[PDB]
């Protein structure tokens, strides 16, 4: 209505702000959405949180179920665990939500993890966006433990003997303050009565406020340092190249959430995730073969069950096996926001940088990147040892010996392999520089010899040959098809044909649209 | 909607001259109309003050939750132990029987029953909890607080074969 | 205005950076013209007592935290007397100690920071009709661009499936 | 320093949102201060909130105290009283904690009343600024609420018996759906199992998450509409007069608020507030002598102390007595936001204002500003019927029927005498503006006639007679000390004097630089 904006111009009169947020430019690559799919699965934790906050008690006082879930009639279990099975089996529709929480959780970090290795692999990370790298790992730490903390609500016999094990028994075994810190936590020894209201507390209000304040830092710096882009055509350092928020943007934004909002609903609705009735209340008597913490967290599991057992013994002191898994995972903590200085004190590139690399380009730092990638990849392997000599016939302790040599062995294996393949296609985007595209055509040539046939890319010289090009950090094609080749059949729907004259009205128009668009980007 | 180019222009890099000379000029008149370049009394008391105040309420705020680990709490028949040198197979009253009951999983009126050397094979094992005959099986009240004490105990458990 | 704009002082920058923000101050003059005088002496000592009591106070805080005896000993056998201390002394020194602070901070900004007074020129009302043509442009072009103004079936649909599925 | 700041403008280049930040002009009236109040305290109830939170257990299954406060030894209680008792007797500084936490929340309600009050007096709600007043309503409502819920998470026997007859009782006598939502909030019949945890989450949570949203609209609206101002000297529709944020405003800010912490802090040290201890754990069979909520839920539980029984009985359906004061809650809800569009429809005054309002000058609206607060300490006092009934020795009965008497017939009268009171004071200001100030001093005229000698502002006529002056909605001088007249003693220190030369320099100067800043006011 025009009498509405009137009044709002009237009395607010942005007018200026609001066009200047309507011509913002962003870019159109597919990787740029890894971020967006962590932001629309942490909305959905949201929402679904809220929700179950309104039927759980997490008090850790025991009570007699007497419920409908029979298999459970009698049992001696506390009042969280109660509640847990109240949501589930009595309430119109709770299974369903806390199972739609728990695959957004598992969306979520894994949604963190493919953004984190796309930043770091093409250097996005570089002078001007350091700090938004380091609070970045700051988020990925704390929904390391936001999540952590989230399954251990149910208090039930995974979740329990985890807690215990990793917990309990990991900060009681630190050096100097060690039993002071699990006091402290706990209230005395491991089963107190205060962990799992605390736990609920430090779960639902603090982790949650501190998460929502740094992913209004990271958008914020993001929208304000303006967001950063491949070589290409018409991109220089000092541009952006790409499409306007308000039509376009906004509504392929929109239509994205809505994608992933469905794919979430679809896998909470037919997949089934954590169905703590076939387990126990937690008892500290009782136990399984069941392990292996969400896998998020299966590299810490796995650290401590190939780690070999190196204690320290001096005059009446102790220093256990876990203090290995204790130091290693902090040493991991603060190696990884420090990267970019690291990086940048080794490399001594202090510039700005607006343009993005390709992978291929830094063998190094691909390399190294592989590595880590195949160190994490061991130890999470590690963390499913008896699944896996149970499912493929292997011995326990030859698992256990495969994954402690792996470790040690198989990334430099990985990152001689990564720095090769990067120099070969290198060298394949050189080949198809010097010469042109090889179209598959062969020929005779009557005097018996046999030429492929090559495509040029730009000018050619007297002789036929083309002149060769140089580099420009873009990709190059490899396919005839991928060029306007051999496309456009004919235009009927799928079984029956248009007319000839539409059908010649419509290639013209497109073949006019698309060489203007070519003209209009590449001249200026 | 039809497709769109569009080039940002983004005006990156250090703010202009201007800008620069404006703010700074703003902040250092401000800093040294205030003349607290020249009041180290007043400097250096503020300093101690905010520090005292500031460490004063960090005391506070985490004092509550600090618990001394080693504290005698537990009743032996040596005096009192600290929680993580005890487990509940330890003595009371010098010379206290404590049996190895193994529990029935039933709510009856025993959850927890005594054990005699046949009742067992060559292959057998079995889990096995104190029992102090003073608990009493799990009919009043206090006997079955008693016994779930026993049953939730991190060292209790123990392992016949 | 051009690279020469340097060699130009506190007292000019500060002018030119208001005049582009739309400020202008009037009467800004330092607390203490006239050269050292006992009275400024006084203020900067009674300034200093308020912060060196705020720390004293703080520091009593503390102590009293570490050192005093806080248990419930609630009876009339030994009539206690020192239970019934420990919140309000908590409560006394915390408050005394940031209050004092508090105190000297209002009188440094009333004895030694300069007074002065700035006006600012609101520009309310109605947005410039450059601003306000521009956007509308913007929006209609957006709007009319789409086509979505002649698919009433494509509008209609759209309606209805988030209808239902809201 | 000046390399951390170079980088910093390398990097993120702000530079000239900060200076124009840096020189946001601010009024300074005492009384632009009431809102810094309640955000003070809004800040102080977040800190010590999260605090409690760490050792709150919000269950209602039921336990045995053997604790230290002997008086409760072998006392059932629920796991929400026991917790309650834990945070006062075991925790070394919860009872401090606790104690400002409520402290904190009366002074919020009462900033936030005072502040609504200067709102609605001055006109600062008019056409600019009436969907910041909507936004400042909620807030209200929005915090009657979560401090309703707060002091109900004890589950004493007084927050018990309130919660049973407000919440309960109220909801469920409601005409058609009642019952329904009564079953829908409870889960049941009034003390189930889910009360206690629903309202923690609902506590802790949701409405202070929804009010710090608000919080924070409501103050970008007022930072980027710029604040109202007195009419004054150099006041006019299209300025601010005041102080720049950086050095001064920034300053005040952090003493007032550093202020109001420490008076928060000595109150909550030295008086004691809800001693839940010296009640019981709540219970169905037991009741007191004690009622009467927090003081800003005072006014509905006055009105249910004083209507009349007025009920309704037709076909097998009944309408209590209750709905009435349910009928009159909601319509003051409704109400308390509408009322600048009816002024506006009621005035027919459609401009744009950025100057307020002297409430002697709008006579009809302080009257009825004045006839609402007047029906509001009715309703308040009604509610402590039985504590001034004992101590002002006045009959039970006598103070119902004074209070229900009241209601209707001291509103009105107070309205009368506020009309007068207003037109007496703007009668007062222009007798003042006809003559000059009156000095009291007399004289007697050697014919024996006794003159007074007053003093003009302005100019005066051949005859000496002051010229009349204008009115301009800004206040006028009624003593003669407060203009500048016999002031500035000796300038020593207490005891001893200064130097004669030392004093006048002062003098002079302190003349000098005044008259400087009055000209520079008057003259631009
Ligand atoms: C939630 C929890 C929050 C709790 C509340 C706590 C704080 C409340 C906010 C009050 C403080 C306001 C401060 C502020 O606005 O300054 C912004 C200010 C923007 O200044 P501006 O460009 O002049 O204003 C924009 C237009 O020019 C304006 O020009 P205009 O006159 O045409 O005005 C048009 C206006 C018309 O519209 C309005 O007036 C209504 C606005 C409502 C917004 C919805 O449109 C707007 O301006 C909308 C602005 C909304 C963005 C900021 C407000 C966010 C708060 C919202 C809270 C939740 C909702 O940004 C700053 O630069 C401030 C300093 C920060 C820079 C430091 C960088 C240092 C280096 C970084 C290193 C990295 C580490
Ligand atoms: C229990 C029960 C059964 C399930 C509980 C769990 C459930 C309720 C989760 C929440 C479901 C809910 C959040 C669904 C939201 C889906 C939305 C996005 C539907 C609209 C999609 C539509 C087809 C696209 C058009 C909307 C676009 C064009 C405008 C709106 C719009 C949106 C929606 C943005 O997200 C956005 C983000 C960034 C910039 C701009 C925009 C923007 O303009
Ligand atoms: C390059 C250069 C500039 C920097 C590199 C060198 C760097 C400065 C070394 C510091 C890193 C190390 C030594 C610090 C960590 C060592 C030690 C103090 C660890 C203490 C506790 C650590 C942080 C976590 C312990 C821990 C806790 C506390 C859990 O609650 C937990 C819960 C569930 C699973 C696991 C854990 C767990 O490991
Ligand atoms: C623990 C347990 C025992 C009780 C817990 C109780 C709890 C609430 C303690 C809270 C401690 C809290 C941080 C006290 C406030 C500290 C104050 C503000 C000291 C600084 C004030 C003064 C001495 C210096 C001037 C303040 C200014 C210049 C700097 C900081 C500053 C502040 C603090 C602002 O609030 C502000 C607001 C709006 C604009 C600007 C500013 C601003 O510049
Ligand atoms: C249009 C223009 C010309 C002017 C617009 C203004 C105009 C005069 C409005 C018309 C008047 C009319 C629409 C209002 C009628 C009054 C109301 C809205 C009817 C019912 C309202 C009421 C039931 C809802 C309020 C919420 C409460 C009161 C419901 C019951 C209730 C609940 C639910 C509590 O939780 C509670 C907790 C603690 C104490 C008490 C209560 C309590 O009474
Ligand atoms: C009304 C009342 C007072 C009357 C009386 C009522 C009664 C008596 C009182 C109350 C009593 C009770 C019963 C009331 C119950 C209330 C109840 C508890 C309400 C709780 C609230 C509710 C249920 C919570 C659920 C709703 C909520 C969780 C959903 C909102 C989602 C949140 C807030 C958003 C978080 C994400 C945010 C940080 C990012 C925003 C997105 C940004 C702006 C765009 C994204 C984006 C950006 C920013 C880029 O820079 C970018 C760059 C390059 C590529 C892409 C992007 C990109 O996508
Ligand atoms: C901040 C540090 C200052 C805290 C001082 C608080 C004073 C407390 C005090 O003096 O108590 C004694 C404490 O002895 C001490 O010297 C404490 C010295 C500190 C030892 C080690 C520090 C603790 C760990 C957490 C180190 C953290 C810092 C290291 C960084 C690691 C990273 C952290 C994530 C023990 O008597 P206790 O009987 O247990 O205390 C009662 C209870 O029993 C009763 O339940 C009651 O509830 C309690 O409130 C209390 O009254
Ligand atoms: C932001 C990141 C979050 C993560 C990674 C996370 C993770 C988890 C996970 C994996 C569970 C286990 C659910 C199950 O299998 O039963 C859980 C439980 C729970 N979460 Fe979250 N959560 C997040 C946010 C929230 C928020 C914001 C709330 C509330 C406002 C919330 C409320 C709850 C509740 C009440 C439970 C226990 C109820 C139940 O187990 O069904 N969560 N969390
Ligand atoms: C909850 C966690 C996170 C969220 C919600 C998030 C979200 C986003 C979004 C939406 C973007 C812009 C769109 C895109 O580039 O995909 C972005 C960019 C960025 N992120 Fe993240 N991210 C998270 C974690 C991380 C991590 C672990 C790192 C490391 C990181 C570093 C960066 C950097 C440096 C950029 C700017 C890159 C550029 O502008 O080209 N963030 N983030
Ligand atoms: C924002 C407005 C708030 C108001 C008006 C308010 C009011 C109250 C009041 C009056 C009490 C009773 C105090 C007593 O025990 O005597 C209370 C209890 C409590 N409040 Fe708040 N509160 C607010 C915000 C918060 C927040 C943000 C949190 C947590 C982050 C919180 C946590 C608690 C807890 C855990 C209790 C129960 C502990 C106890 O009663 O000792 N409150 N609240
Ligand atoms: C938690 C509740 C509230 C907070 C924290 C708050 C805070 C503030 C603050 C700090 C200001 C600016 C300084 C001042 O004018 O005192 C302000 C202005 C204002 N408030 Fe509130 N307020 C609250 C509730 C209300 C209510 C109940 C109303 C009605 C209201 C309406 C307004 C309006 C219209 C202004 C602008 C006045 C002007 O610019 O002259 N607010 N508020
Ligand atoms: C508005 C005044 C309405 C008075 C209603 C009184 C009716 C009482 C009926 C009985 O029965």
């Amino acid at each position: 209505l025009a009498r509405q904006a009137e009044d709002i111009d009237t009395r607010y009169h942005p007018s200026a702000a609001l066009r200047r947020q309507l011509n913002k430019v962003f870019p159109t690559h597919w990787s740029f959405l890894l971020g967006e799919i962590a932001l629309y699965s942490f909305v959905v934790l949201l929402i679904t949180g809220v929700y179950l906050t309104l039927f759980f008690d997490p008090s850790m006082v025991d009570v007699t179920y007497n419920g409908v879930y029979q298999p459970l009639r009698g049992v001696e279990m506390s009042r969280a665990y109660q509640s847990a099975l109240d949501i589930s089996f009595e309430v119109r529709g709770g299974l369903f939500v806390r199972q739609i929480h728990h695959w957004a959780a598992l969306m979520f970090a894994a949604a963190i993890m493919v953004h984190l290795a796309r930043i770091f692999f093409t250097g996005a990370f570089r002078r001007p966006r350091e700090t938004n790298w380091v609070i970045g790992s700051l988020l990925l730490i704390l929904a390391m433990f936001e999540g952590y903390f989230g399954y251990s609500l149910p208090d039930d016999l995974l979740s329990g003997l985890g807690l215990r094990a990793a917990l309990s028994s990991i900060t009681l075994g630190m050096p100097v303050i060690g039993t002071w810190l699990h006091w402290a936590l706990f209230g005395g020894d491991f089963p107190g009565t205060i962990l799992i209201p605390r736990l609920y507390a430090l779960h639902i209000l603090l982790l949650p406020g501190i998460i929502l304040a740094l992913i209004g830092l990271h958008l914020a710096l993001v929208w304000f340092q303006k967001h950063t882009q491949f070589p290409g055509p018409g991109r220089t350092e000092h541009n952006v190249v790409g499409v306007r928020v308000m039509p376009v943007f906004a509504f392929k934004s929109g239509a994205f959430f809505a994608a992933i909002v469905g794919v979430l609903g679809l896998m909470g609705g037919l997949l089934q995730i954590n169905p703590i009735w076939n387990l126990g209340p937690y008892k500290p008597s009782q136990v399984s073969a069941g392990s292996q913490p969400d896998f998020y967290m299966m590299w810490t599991e796995g650290l401590a069950r190939i780690w070999p057992p190196w204690e320290f013994y001096f005059w009446h002191h102790t220093i256990p096996a876990p203090v290995w898994v204790a130091v290693i995972m902090g040493l991991v903590f603060v190696l990884l926001p420090a990267y970019p200085f690291l990086e940048k004190r080794f490399t001594g590139d202090y510039a700005h940088h607006n343009l993005l690399q390709r992978p291929r380009d830094v063998p190094v730092r691909t390399a190294i990147g592989a590595m880590a990638i195949a160190f994490y990849m061991v130890l999470t392997l590690a963390a499913m040892n008896d699944i896996i000599a149970l499912k493929f016939h292997i011995s326990l302790n030859a698992t256990t010996w495969i994954g402690r040599i792996g470790m040690v062995i198989l990334p430099p294996f990985v990152y001689f392999i990564t720095y090769r393949w990067c120099i070969g296609l290198q060298r394949s985007d050189r080949s198809v520089l010097e010469h042109g595209v090889e179209t598959g055509i062969i020929k005779r040539l009557p005097h018996g010899a046999y030429i492929e046939l090559h495509q040029p890319l730009g000018p050619v010289d007297e002789h036929g040959h083309p002149i060769p090009l140089q580099y420009q950090g873009a990709p190059l094609p490899k396919r005839m098809n991928k060029l306007g080749s051999a496309g456009s059949p004919g235009s009927g729907s799928f079984l029956f044909a248009d007319s000839a004259a539409e059908d010649a009205a419509l290639r013209e128009a497109g073949h006019a649209a698309e060489q203007r668009a070519l003209a209009a980007l590449r001249e200026h | 909607i039809p497709e769109e180019i569009s080039i940002q222009e983004r005006h990156d890099g250090a703010s202009r001259e201007i800008d620069r000379k404006t703010v700074v000029a703003n902040l250092t008149d401000a800093f040294e109309g205030s003349t607290i370049r020249r009041r180290k009394l007043i400097g250096l008391s503020f300093g101690v003050g905010m520090g005292a105040f500031g460490l004063g309420t960090l005391v506070a705020f985490a004092g509550g939750l600090i618990k001394n680990p080693w504290k005698p709490v537990v009743p032996t028949a040596e005096g009192k132990k600290a929680v993580l040198w005890t487990s509940g197979w330890t003595p009371r009253y010098q010379g206290e029987t404590i049996y190895l009951a193994r529990a029935t999983g039933t709510e009856d009126g025993p959850p927890f029953i005594k054990m005699r050397p046949e009742d067992m094979d060559a292959g057998g094992m079995e889990t096995v909890f104190p029992w102090r005959e003073s608990d009493g099986d799990g009919t009043t009240v206090e006997s079955h607080h008693k016994l779930q004490e026993i049953a939730m105990g991190i060292r209790n458990p123990v392992m016949l074969i | 205005d051009e690279a020469a704009l340097a060699a130009m002082s506190n007292q000019e920058l500060l002018a030119l950076g208001g005049k582009l923000d739309g400020v202008r101050i009037a009467y800004k003059e330092p607390r203490w013209p006239v050269e050292g005088t006992k009275a400024e002496k006084r203020a900067e000592r009674s300034v200093a007592v308020w912060l060196l009591l705020g720390g004293v106070f703080g520091l009593a805080l503390l102590l009293i935290f570490l050192f005093w005896p806080w248990e419930f000993k609630a009876a009339d056998g030994e009539s206690d007397f020192i239970y019934s201390l420990t919140t309000p002394l908590y409560g006394l020194t915390f408050g005394l100690s940031i209050l004092s602070i508090a105190i000297g901070a209002v009188l440094y900004q009333k004895r030694f920071i300069p007074e002065e007074i700035s006006i600012q020129e609101r520009h309310d009302g109605a947005s410039r009709e450059i601003d306000r043509k521009t956007v509308v442009a913007n929006l209609t072009d957006a709007f009319e661009g789409s086509t979505i103004r002649r698919r009433k079936l494509i509008g209609l649909s759209f309606g209805v499936g988030m209808g239902a599925f809201g």
